[PDB]
């Protein structure tokens, strides 16, 4: 775990997530996908404590998929984010809390708008134009403050994202083995293979 | 806090200051520390502010139900027993230090309860951070066979000692007199010896001083 | 770094129109054990100053020796040792205050609260406090330990500010002090009934009273409880 | 703190914020974090205010004594090493300092040295130091080229502090700019973030996260 | 790791002549890192306004909880809850979590629709009601707000004057606290109109 | 506290001081540490005021319920109920209790229950912080089958010494006399006992 | 374990005008919840038109003032009775404070006087010697209450010109000694209301080219 | 330890038990806790055996050097040297020492020096762990100007009680009689004192 | 600091040393030379506590240079390594020890042999065919055990070293920004610029 980013542009949400899975002094894997598709137009990236992250992500995934089958209907990104926040808000006062931070990128088909939510392990939710978890934020937020515009295209958003990854690869102490980028828009979720 | 209780001829009087603190900051300059458990049983509370309020209300609620059940006016020893058994159960974690007083068919009574659930009996008592300033005055001036007006004077003087000399106490003096055969009279702000002096200047700003970005009407209706 | 072993409790004092009064019980406590009953915690320096000390008694006895030595040293090559160049209360205080702060700064404090009561050569009342931290302050009424919590409130009812001092007589002041000592006996668990009291007046001089007792105590109401 | 200094075609830019903090209490908004050692040397301050302030003005006295004794202005390398050797003697004692000794000399040219309280001393072209260093880096690195004009470099330095001043809770107040050339340092003014933010937001079109 | 000062934020409420004002900052951070400059801390249930400072997850949770409770209140009572009653509800709900509390500093503000009296109240994290004639303060810059309010405030201010006072109270307090600021919102509340204003303040 | 109970010819006498302390502050200087659990079964309380009170109240409740079903309980029975509470809750209690009662068959009896919750039947018992100072004195001066006046003097002189040395003890000396005649309360003030 | 520090409470405040400077401080001295003295001054005339106050731990405060006063004395002896300028005093104090960097004076120090151009000057220090000249500074227990009020009223922060759309700031101007003393008195009454360690009395020392004048005002004694 | 010193008509008597403990083990059951620092100035030692021994040896050295220059030292002087060592090294010492000596001018004198290093001149003194149990007894039974036989009985009965209750005390009761006549050592065995 | 390697081959000693200087969550420099030339045919790399490393390296450098000037003679690599070990052996029982680990690569001109010494901060000296300090050893030692031969050329040694750096870049958690390689042989010390 470690690096998860998110950028909401005009017509889409772009989630970048590091590929490295490190443990002790060994990078065990360099092609890890730190994301789950909750619904056709909703994607959740995650970072935090080992085990907890995937266990939580798949638990949320199951619940949202169960809802989809029951109602024959896709929950809005806002509704999913509120459900996730509540699960974490319960968790924090449990015997053993989930130590997982998440970003939820979704395209609301009713509003025809991209939406990016940032939720930490305490259950602290915020809607943002761009978001990051962990130490990444300390570099990317100020970078995006400068270069981000609300009316950018998906291509412009990817170039803006390349600028973040470059800055992190320059100044971050740890090797995070690049990122897997995914785009969420009106046509659903797709992965950029060459980044 | 500073709180006191004093017995007299035909009843009992309690009193309290009106300061509430959060560390060195005065949160409330005129809070009410005198609490009604039943019409003629009143409680003065020091310690954790929410605990004194909550524990006094809970027992006050159960006392009312008990009074209705038994078709009798509640007794101070019932409130004393219920409060102490509740506080003891929580091993001091409910930080309520109370002076319980009142009149009932048995007579007039004065007790104190500590957070851990121990109870005292006395003719004069004081609790709170300014209890030593108060108790000094009570030990100096108290006597057997006090009249009503003497007891109020003694009680308010003991509270004043705390107001002036204790940093945890200040502002005003609340008093409650419970006399046998009469209605209990709650004297909210019986003394107000700490009125704020006139400010040197009006800080009313010229309209338009604050820079505004947006305005909008908020819909409160359905 | 210390911990106090044998200790003395409250020292109380106040100014009145012509001078100052100071008092302190004759107890040397050993924790909860009320070990020693013949301990004098008021120590006169000359005929114009009394130093009242609470806290560790071994450190008090050390301070006694310092003051005793200060009188000796002041007399050396000093033809006016009993006149113009006699030890003033202010000199005695400042010396102790210096020592107390130097010891706290060396992390090895004299574990005491000290009140220096006296009358200056020009007739002015001197009353000032110093403790193990080197903290100093002055007030119309001063007290240490439990005295600060119980005596001061009572003494301040007599002299609440500077302008009340000329209006207070030695009879009124001593009465308040003796009352305060009684209250402390009721409420302080490390106090004794026996105490000493000292009056330093600008006219009558130093009057040192020993073997005083707390009396006129109210205990009768206990039978009803 | 956020302080930076970077080397480029036209010399050195140095930029700092002006906030001082005691926990979450904002102790000051008008602090001078650049100390002018001589007409060709600058020192930046980050970390403990007393530590920085005391030892860097002490450094200035040592540099003055060098040019009295050696009849020649001290090198940026030698000046930085006086400070680094000093703090190394106090290593473990608890000094907190993040400094940058920026200046020009004939033999060295424009030079920047990072010196900190655990005894690290590094020559380099770009450094950002302080609680908000990461925020400054984000903007500075993504816009930095060697061939920046004096006008563009001054702005980038100003904009990088502004970026950090905004995001970092323990940075802010105002921006102090300096430009070091072969002829010495030149002060380019105090810029209050209160006005500078809105001026930059409007003109640049940036800071779209904020409610306009 | 002090729950009440991780996210940061402040709320202040004042009374005027036949009106009340409640104001808050917009910052949400994670200690030093500022994360959101749109995080509002004032909510309303009918005509009763509630500001909440402290741990942001609890701020959100309590808002959702009081919306829940006031909605059921209205359905059963067939009327909007009043400030005095809501204050009691808040106190009950907080003390219910006595030994596992919400790390919050709520502030009730509003005008009683029956009596027309302005009402403000504050609470500690554990439910203790702090009623006041003049003003209530809360958050990481409460000390600052106490000092600003105590000096600037005067009784019976008109809505337009009260706006200036409460705004200046919040703004100057926020600028002395690292974890507060990043924007501000002020609600001016009259008997049957409410005006919401976003303040221009320094963004550091 | 300084407390003690002493058996004698006609029955048993309980004795106690009246000081309650919170640190070196005396919260109550007229405390009643002698408490009735039954008509002629009393106890002296030392340790935590809250704990001893809660225990005494529970015991009083048990013995009242015992009396309603099986008539007057023995002093031994009363001590067993105290023990049961003190022993089973030893981790959460700071209570040193002396139980004393008068039967007509068994006459005066004294049981002491220290911190652990063990029971010890004795001719006389001493307890509380101030008791340490009078072990020497009480052992030398106690005799079996004393008269009422002798036992009152024994307790008065003993607690006088305990009070003199222990800072945690003081105030008045309360006593409770348990005989066939009935129950008698005695009080003795500082001005009398101090100058013994 | 022995703790060599303590907190004697109180608060201080310095404001600079065009041709004058004030240094104010309350006269209350406290430990924990007890008042030691209602009148114990902590703002001192140190000579050469420099007034000084070191608020926090009084023993360290008195020690520092004592050392600086002595530093002024030796500055005269060693440099032909030259007047110690306020800027030079400030630098000297930094070395006094930093001298004990690893066992600090637990005090917020403020000095006030006139600079070498005759204009009002206030310097303020942290406990280990960092200093800065300002128009305005509050120090001590109630510094967090008073300081933001000063920012608003002395430096006109967050105050814009009415009708200018929040574009033109309220212009900075020097305050008259009458206006400054109004702000000082309102600052201290407000601080006394909401801070328990502040009260009893207010003593202001005003510095002009003519010398050092004093003014005293009663504060609330609760 | 249980130790005590008592002044009387003809001079002063020192008394002590003989038990030395390392935990609950008795390392030495025949210890001599009464030690000579000068011909007719002795001391009772309580606390750390190593500390009190080292102090006593230094004092004995100082008083021997005093005697070589200024003749016989007073009992007060001896106590001052003890105090000086105990006070100045209070952080590194666990020593409770009673000093007792006979002058011809001042007769019998007793000085007690507790942990802190303070000095207290008394008619009689008690110290050590077992002293707590006899404060009551000793106060009630001590009289000024007792005879030799009365003082011996007072000490014997006192230390008997101290020994009986204190586990850290026991063995024999040693005594040392200081008068104008000279120095007399007394010993009393369990079989005598236990059944007092 | 962090990665320092050493390989002794037939005719030379090759020292590789990481270029990254990290502090907190910021890589402050990516071109740092963690080495000092003690004498014309003796090179010392170093890694450890910040400040200590350079302070120690330059102190040793000054002493060896002082010896060279005094005797007009170069100390043998063995002699220098023994001097360095003794300085660290003193240091470890000082009030504040140098927390510095070093590798000393040298060419003994009298023996015509390359020599590699590994010395830790405790003063533990060992002569080795290949050496590493810190976590690097956990990967490189087993790698070199397999691929190292005693009769390799300098070119073969560099290829062997490339194999180590590749393995570290793959499995090490932190980004150490590559290495500066230096060769010590009969002709002295020279730096490989393209690695
Ligand atoms: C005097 C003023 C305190 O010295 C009184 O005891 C006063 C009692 C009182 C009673 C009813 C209404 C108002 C006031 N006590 C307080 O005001 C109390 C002081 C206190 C603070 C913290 C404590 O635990 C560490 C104990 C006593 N202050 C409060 O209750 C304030 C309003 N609340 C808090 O500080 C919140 N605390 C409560 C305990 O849990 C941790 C947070
Ligand atoms: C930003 C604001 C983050 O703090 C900068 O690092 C800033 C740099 C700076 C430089 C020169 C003048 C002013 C400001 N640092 C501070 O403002 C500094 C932060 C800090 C506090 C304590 C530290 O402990 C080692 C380290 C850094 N603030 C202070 O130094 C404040 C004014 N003073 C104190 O906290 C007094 N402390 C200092 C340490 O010793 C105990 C007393
Ligand atoms: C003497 C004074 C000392 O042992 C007695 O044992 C006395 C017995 C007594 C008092 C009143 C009524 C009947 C009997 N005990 C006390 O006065 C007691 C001292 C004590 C407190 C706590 C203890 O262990 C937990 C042991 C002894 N005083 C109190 O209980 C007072 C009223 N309350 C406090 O001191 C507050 N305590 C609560 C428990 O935790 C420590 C703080
Ligand atoms: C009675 C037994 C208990 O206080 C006496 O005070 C007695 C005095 C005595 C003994 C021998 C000769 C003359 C006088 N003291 C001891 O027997 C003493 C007990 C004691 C040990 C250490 C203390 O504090 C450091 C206090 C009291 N016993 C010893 O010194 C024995 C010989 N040694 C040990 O117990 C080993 N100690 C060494 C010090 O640290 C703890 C372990
Ligand atoms: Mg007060
Ligand atoms: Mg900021
Ligand atoms: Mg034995």
């Amino acid at each position: 775990m470690d690096i998860i980013l998110g950028i909401r542009v005009q017509d889409s949400v772009i989630l970048a997530s590091s590929k490295a899975v490190t443990r002790g002094i060994s990078v065990l894997k360099d092609s890890d996908d730190k994301t789950r598709q909750l619904s056709p137009h909703t994607l959740m990236s995650f970072a935090g404590e080992a085990g907890d992250t995937v266990q939580f992500a798949e638990y949320i995934q199951a619940n949202i998929q169960l809802y989809s089958i029951r109602e024959d209907y896709e929950l809005s990104p806002q509704a999913v984010s509120s459900f996730v926040r509540q699960e974490l808000a319960k968790s924090i006062r449990s015997r053993r809390p989930y130590q997982v931070n998440v970003l939820i990128g979704g395209y609301d088909k009713k509003k025809n708008k991209p939406e990016l939510y940032q939720i930490d392990y305490l259950g602290t939710k915020v809607e943002l134009p761009y978001g990051a978890h962990g130490y990444s934020g300390f570099y990317t937020f100020s970078l995006l403050d400068h270069h981000y515009r609300p009316d950018m295209t998906t291509e412009e958003g990817l170039d803006l994202l390349k600028l973040c990854v470059q800055e992190l690869e320059k100044r971050m102490p740890m090797d995070f083995k690049g990122v897997i980028v995914k785009i969420v828009d009106k046509d659903g979720i797709r992965q950029v293979d060459d980044f | 806090t500073t709180i006191v209780g004093v017995k007299f001829n035909n009843g009992v009087v309690i009193a309290a200051d009106t300061r509430s603190t959060q560390g060195p900051i005065v949160a409330d300059k005129n809070c009410a520390k005198l609490h009604r458990i039943s019409p003629k049983i009143w409680c003065a509370g020091a310690g954790t502010a929410a605990d004194t309020e909550a524990v006094t209300q809970l027992i006050g609620s159960n006392i009312e139900l008990h009074s209705l059940y038994t078709s009798r006016e509640p007794r101070v020893v019932s409130a004393l027993q219920m409060l102490k058994q509740h506080l003891f159960k929580y091993q001091g974690h409910i930080g309520a230090y109370l002076i319980v007083a009142g009149v009932d068919p048995t007579g007039s009574h004065l007790f104190s309860i500590h957070a851990h659930g121990s109870t005292d009996v006395g003719y004069y008592l004081s609790l709170g951070s300014g209890s030593l300033a108060a108790m000094a005055v009570l030990e100096s001036h108290w006597k057997q066979d006090l009249t009503k007006e003497e007891a109020i004077k003694l009680a308010s003087d003991a509270i004043q000692a705390g107001i002036w000399n204790d940093l945890g106490s200040g502002s005003n003096v609340d008093v409650c007199v419970m006399e046998i055969g009469k209605d209990a009279e709650y004297l909210r702000n019986y003394l107000t010896p700490n009125v704020r002096e006139e400010k040197q200047k009006s800080y009313k700003f010229p309209r338009g001083t604050t820079a505004v970005l947006k305005e909008s009407i908020v819909n409160i209706c359905d | 770094t210390q911990q106090p072993i044998v200790t003395g409790t409250s020292v109380i004092s106040m100014k009145y129109d012509n001078g100052v009064i100071i008092a302190a019980d004759n107890l040397g406590s050993y924790g909860s054990l009320l070990r020693f009953n013949g301990v004098e915690r008021l120590i006169p320096v000359g005929d114009n100053t009394v130093v009242g000390i609470s806290g560790d008694i071994s450190d008090m006895q050390h301070i006694e020796r310092l003051l005793k030595d200060l009188v000796t040293e002041n007399a050396y090559d000093n033809p006016l040792a009993d006149a113009e160049e006699a030890l003033e209360p202010s000199y005695i205080f400042e010396y102790l205050a210096t020592v107390m702060y130097q010891r706290r700064s060396k992390m090895n404090p004299l574990w005491n609260a000290i009140i220096v009561a006296g009358v200056q050569s020009n007739g002015d009342q001197f009353l000032r406090y110093v403790n193990l931290l080197g903290v100093t302050y002055s007030s119309p009424t001063l007290a240490t330990g439990f005295g600060a919590h119980m005596a001061n409130p009572l003494l301040r009812k007599v002299v609440d500010r500077e302008s009340d001092i000329p209006k207070t007589t030695v009879q009124v002041a001593e009465e308040a002090i003796v009352n305060a000592m009684r209250v402390l006996y009721y409420r302080d668990a490390r106090s004794s009934r026996n105490f000493s009291l000292a009056i330093i007046d600008k006219n009558t001089g130093l009057t040192f009273k020993k073997n005083l007792q707390v009396e006129n105590m109210k205990w009768d109401f206990a039978k009803d409880i | 703190t956020t302080t930076l200094a970077f080397r480029f075609q036209g010399g050195i830019i140095v930029a700092v914020d002006s906030r001082a903090t005691a926990g979450n209490w904002v102790a000051s908004q008008t602090v001078k974090k650049v100390i002018e050692i001589n007409p060709f040397l600058l020192g930046t301050m980050a970390g403990g205010s007393a530590d920085c302030q005391f030892w860097e003005t002490w450094l200035g006295s040592q540099c003055r004594l060098h040019e009295l004794r050696e009849k020649e202005r001290i090198s940026v390398a030698a000046a930085s090493k006086i400070l680094s050797n000093l703090v190394y003697q106090y290593k473990g004692a608890g000094l907190s300092m993040g400094t940058m000794i920026c200046g020009y000399t004939r033999k060295e040219g424009p030079t920047i040295y990072y010196v900190d309280s655990d005894g690290t001393r590094l020559k380099g072209d770009i450094f950002c130091v302080g609680s908000g260093q990461t925020f400054a880096y984000g903007v500075l690195d993504s816009n930095y080229k060697w061939d920046l004009s004096v006008e563009d470099a001054l702005y980038l330095g100003k904009r990088s502090i502004l970026a950090a001043a905004h995001r970092d809770a323990y940075s802010g107040g105002s921006v102090n700019l300096y430009h070091v050339t072969e002829d010495g340092w030149i002060y380019h003014g105090n810029h209050d973030v209160g006005e500078l933010f809105w001026k930059v937001k409007e003109e640049e079109g940036s800071f779209n996260n904020v409610i306009g | 790791s002090d729950p009440s000062s991780i996210n940061g934020g402040i709320v202040v409420a004042m009374t005027g002549k036949d009106c009340v004002a409640i104001a808050c900052d917009l910052r949400l951070g994670s200690q030093s890192l500022g994360v959101s400059n749109k995080f509002e801390k004032i909510f309303h249930y009918g005509h009763v306004f509630l500001g909440i400072t402290g741990l942001a997850t609890d701020v959100t949770t309590l808002n959702e909880m009081f919306r829940y409770k006031t909605n059921l209140y209205k359905l059963k009572e067939e009327r909007a809850i009043e400030p005095e009653t809501f204050t009691q509800l808040v106190s009950s709900s907080l003390y219910e979590r006595r030994f596992g509390p919400y790390f919050v500093g709520p502030v009730v503000a509003g005008i009683n629709s029956k009596s027309g009296k302005p009402f403000i109240a504050g609470f500690d994290l554990i439910g203790c009601i702090d009623e006041a004639k003049d003003f209530i303060v809360s958050g990481t810059a409460s000390d600052q707000l106490f000092g600003m309010c105590e000096s600037l405030y005067e009784p019976n201010l008109e809505p337009e004057d009260l706006f200036e006072t409460i705004s200046q109270a919040l703004l100057n307090a926020a600028d002395r606290d690292a974890l507060s600021g990043w924007g501000a919102v002020v609600y001016i509340i009259k008997k049957d109109e409410v005006v919401k204003r976003y303040l221009k303040m320094r963004q550091d | 506290t300084s407390i003690m109970a002493v058996t004698f010819k006609d029955g048993v006498i309980l004795g106690a001081d009246s000081r309650t302390t919170t640190g070196a502050y005396i919260a109550n200087r007229v405390t009643d540490k002698l408490t009735r659990v039954h008509d002629k079964i009393w106890c002296c309380r030392s340790g935590s005021a809250a704990d001893t009170q809660a225990i005494a109240d529970i015991v009083q409740y048990h013995l009242e319920l015992y009396t309603s079903q099986y008539g007057t309980p023995s002093t031994e029975t009363a001590a067993s109920v105290f023990k049961e509470l003190c022993y089973e809750n030893k981790d959460n209690l700071t209570a040193g209790i002396i139980v004393a009662g008068y039967d007509d068959k068994n006459k005066g009896e004294v049981y002491t229950i220290p911190l652990g919750g063990s029971v010890h039947k004795l001719p006389y018992a001493i307890a509380g912080s101030g008791s340490t100072f009078i072990y020497g004195y009480c052992d030398k001066n106690f005799r079996e089958n004393m008269s009422k006046e002798e036992t009152v003097d024994f307790i008065k002189h003993s607690l006088s010494q305990a009070i003199k040395w222990d800072g945690s003890s003081g105030g008045v000396i309360r006593m409770v006399v348990l005989t066939a005649a009935g129950v008698e309360r005695l009080i003795f003030y500082p001005d009398e006992y101090e100058q013994l | 374990q022995f703790n060599p520090y303590g907190d004697n409470g109180g608060t201080i405040l310095g404001i600079a005008g065009e041709d004058f400077a004030v240094l104010a401080g309350d006269t209350r001295n406290i430990t924990d919840y007890s008042i030691n003295s209602r009148y114990e001054p902590k703002v001192f005339d140190c000579g050469d038109n420099i007034v000084m106050s070191a608020n926090g731990f009084a023993a360290d405060g008195d020690a520092l003032v004592k050392r600086f006063k002595n530093s002024v004395k030796w500055y005269h002896f060693d440099h032909n009775d030259k007047k110690l300028s306020i800027n030079s005093a400030a630098r000297n104090i930094q070395h006094l404070l930093y001298g004990k960097r690893f066992f600090p004076y637990y005090v917020h120090t403020i000095i006030a006087g006139l600079d070498e151009d005759g204009k009002g000057a206030v310097y303020s220090f942290d406990p280990v010697g960092s200093y800065e000249r300002e128009q305005c500074r509050a120090g001590g227990a109630a510094a967090s209450l008073i300081m933001p009020f000063l920012d608003n009223q002395v430096n006109f922060k967050n105050q814009y010109e009415p009708g200018t759309n929040g574009k033109v700031k309220k212009p900075l101007k020097y305050l008259s000694v009458e206006e400054v003393i109004k702000l000082v008195r309102d600052s201290f009454t407000s601080a006394t209301e909401r801070h328990i360690q502040v009260g009893d009395g207010l003593e202001i020392l005003i510095v002009t080219k003519d010398g050092v004048r004093k003014e005293f005002y009663e504060l609330k004694r609760d």
